[PDB]
């Protein structure tokens, strides 16, 4: 005798990105295998995924870069269908982002020692592509937020650049004005936008850093990897709107010309994301869209300033439970806030 | 390097069929994020885009030309094509042919089109 | 469908003087437009792709500028090789439509 | 147990390989970054250069 099969999940369709949009039953399961262009800037003659020659001697009091001397994040979009068909008050049902698996693409590409390198030495092969990498990626229903961060403030930009408004010395530190979303390939240079680590409920980035002069590039190729995208409470990136966002840059190294230009190159980068449907609370009741009806209609007013900086509400008393009448009115909170400390 | 060209008639009649070849030479025609446009210059007009075509199966057309159009690709000659159906007067005006990239510039310009050609009707 | 409407009409312009045109379009693409610059019994040619980004050849004295709806073919000095036909275009992602402009061709007074 | 269905991927596709390489077909600009016409089947020894 011998026994009978084991269980697995039963596949159903299969096909090109026009899949999505047939409806399925309520536990689905979705797998989606799709890439990126890496945004290394491609100067001319074809040489789709170098960048042009880097700027040796620009002094900290005027910079003068191109727009092609600057990589950028990559960032694309993917459609999804809706869930609910009627009304159904109380309970919606949404996607949710779990298992994320990443792998670059053309990571033999560097073995090539014939080409335009650096001889290394009198009579040996060619110089490889070395120096500092930075690899990163991020899954998540909303765009990734991210905070500006940079150094040398007179820095003058090129105006294709999505570049931080109004330059100080307060932007070479963790300033606070320098918020921004990220919604275009390819125009936010990476030398000047890290992802904000303060406002992220909805995204998840994962990212190794390694700088230095000449230093050997290491990459692993394997489809046994997993990354759970789940938090601590149980729930992954969910989907708000009907998207679901993925924003991702590669860098590979520094590659050395014939003659001793320096110029950068990066690869592409596979994802694998499954997808489910989960239960939540409705964030769209009645109630939201009448006042979005009303609010499309009415008039705009103009006036002095009620939120802010140079606010003028004061003091507001936001008090309903009842109490034994305090033996002070004015009763103070914090023990002492200054400080009048020893020494 | 790569070298473009345009061939075929001087001189249509009245409610007849059109045939152009935009002669391609140095390259494949079967080209990974290349397109393969038409653009038609009236005498007296701007331009007009009319059409360009994928080689694994994709196709657009002006809406206005109103799908009356057929655009194969020969790939031994390394040359497409294009077909016209019921001209009129009105089609008198010099014809070219283009390229587009997806992830390169973006559009018709990196100096890569036909040199020209010309085509007359009349009665 | 999408037009691009351009002006002005013919822009009576001198050798030497900054040039603007400007491609407003009937709603925002903000990211795939163009610029043809063909003279008169010749082939296109681009001046600006991607709005900003200035082409390999051409020479750092023009620009682009402006994204959203209002945008900007900026001109620093005009060349006595350069009073032609001047175009515009549109691009697109989901729905196949990149028609394309009007054109303004600037006069030489 | 099949084949080890692999991807064409390459940097300076203008390089012109001898006879007894199987290399990728019709060499784009698509090739230095993710392509997908270049799908291929492990078949054959001393055959696929690893770069």
């Amino acid at each position: 005798k011998p026994k009978e099969p084991v269980q697995v999940p039963k596949l159903l369709i299969k096909g090109g990105v026009e899949v999505l949009e047939v409806k399925t039953g309520v536990d689905a399961i979705t797998e989606v295998e799709c890439f990126l262009n890496p945004e290394m800037g491609d100067p001319d003659e074809n040489l789709r995924g170098f960048s042009l020659k880097l700027s040796a001697e620009n002094d900290f009091s005027s910079d003068s870069p191109e727009r092609k001397m600057l990589p950028c994040y990559s960032t694309a979009r993917i459609p999804l269908p809706n869930l609910n068909e009627d009304l159904t008050c109380g309970n919606l049902l949404m996607w949710e982002a779990v298992t994320v698996q990443t792998e670059v693409i053309g990571i033999t590409s560097m073995l090539n020692l014939h080409a335009g390198s650096q001889k290394v030495h009198e009579h040996g092969g060619g110089k490889p592509i070395q120096g500092s990498n930075f690899h990163f990626f991020a899954v998540g229903g909303d765009p990734l937020e991210m905070q500006g961060v940079l150094m040398n403030y007179r820095t003058k930009y090129p105006d294709g650049t999505i570049t931080p408004k109004n330059p100080t010395a307060q932007s070479q530190v963790m300033n606070t004005d320098h918020k921004a979303y990220l919604d275009k390939n390819n125009a936010y240079p990476v030398e000047c936008w890290v992802p904000d680590p303060s406002r992220n409920e909805n995204t998840r980035y994962f990212g190794t850093f390694t700088g230095g002069e000449n230093v050997p590039p290491v990459l692993h190729v394997t489809n046994t990897a997993t990354t759970v995208l789940l938090d601590e409470q149980g729930v992954g990136p969910l989907c708000k709107a009907d998207s679901l966002y993925v924003s991702a840059a590669d860098i590979c190294g520094l590659f050395t010309n014939s003659s001793g230009t320096q110029q950068w190159r990066g690869l592409a980068r596979y994802f694998k994301i499954r997808l489910r449907k989960r239960s939540v609370k409705n964030p769209y009741p009645i109630s939201f869209l009448l006042s979005d009806l009303i609010n499309r209609r009415t008039q705009r007013v103009d006036g002095q300033p009620m939120y802010g900086m140079e606010s003028q509400v004061e003091e507001v008393r936001v008090f309903d439970g009842t109490e034994r009448l305090p033996g002070d009115p004015d009763m103070i909170r914090y023990i002492d806030k200054q400080g009048q400390l020893q020494t | 390097q790569v070298q473009l060209q345009e061939s075929g008639p001087g001189l249509v009649k009245p409610s007849q069929t059109l045939s152009l070849t935009c002669t391609v030479s140095g390259g494949s025609i079967s080209g990974g994020g290349y397109y393969w446009s038409w653009i038609r210059q009236h005498p007296g007009k701007g331009l007009e885009f009319i059409g360009y075509i994928y080689y694994n199966r994709g196709t657009y057309y002006n809406p206005a030309l109103k799908s009356r159009l057929t655009i194969s690709v020969d790939t031994s000659k390394n040359d497409f094509s294009l077909k016209l159906s019921s001209v009129s007067a009105a089609d008198t005006a010099v014809y070219y042919c283009a390229r587009c990239v997806l992830g390169g510039y973006g559009s018709d310009a990196f100096d890569r089109w036909g040199q020209g050609t010309t085509v007359t009707v009349s009665s | 469908e999408i037009v691009l409407t351009q002006s002005p009409v013919t822009l009576s312009l001198s050798p030497g003087e900054r040039a603007i045109l400007s491609c407003r379009a009937s709603q925002s693409v903000s990211s795939h437009l163009a610029w043809y610059q063909q003279k008169p019994g010749q082939a296109p040619r681009l001046l600006i792709y991607d709005a900003s980004s200035r082409a390999n050849g051409i020479p750092a004295r023009f620009s682009g500028s402006g994204s959203g709806t209002d945008f900007t073919l900026t001109i620093s000095s005009l060349a006595p090789e350069d009073f032609a036909v001047y175009y515009c275009q549109q691009r697109s992602s989901w729905p196949p439509s990149l028609t394309f402009g009007g054109g303004t061709k600037v006069e030489i007074r």
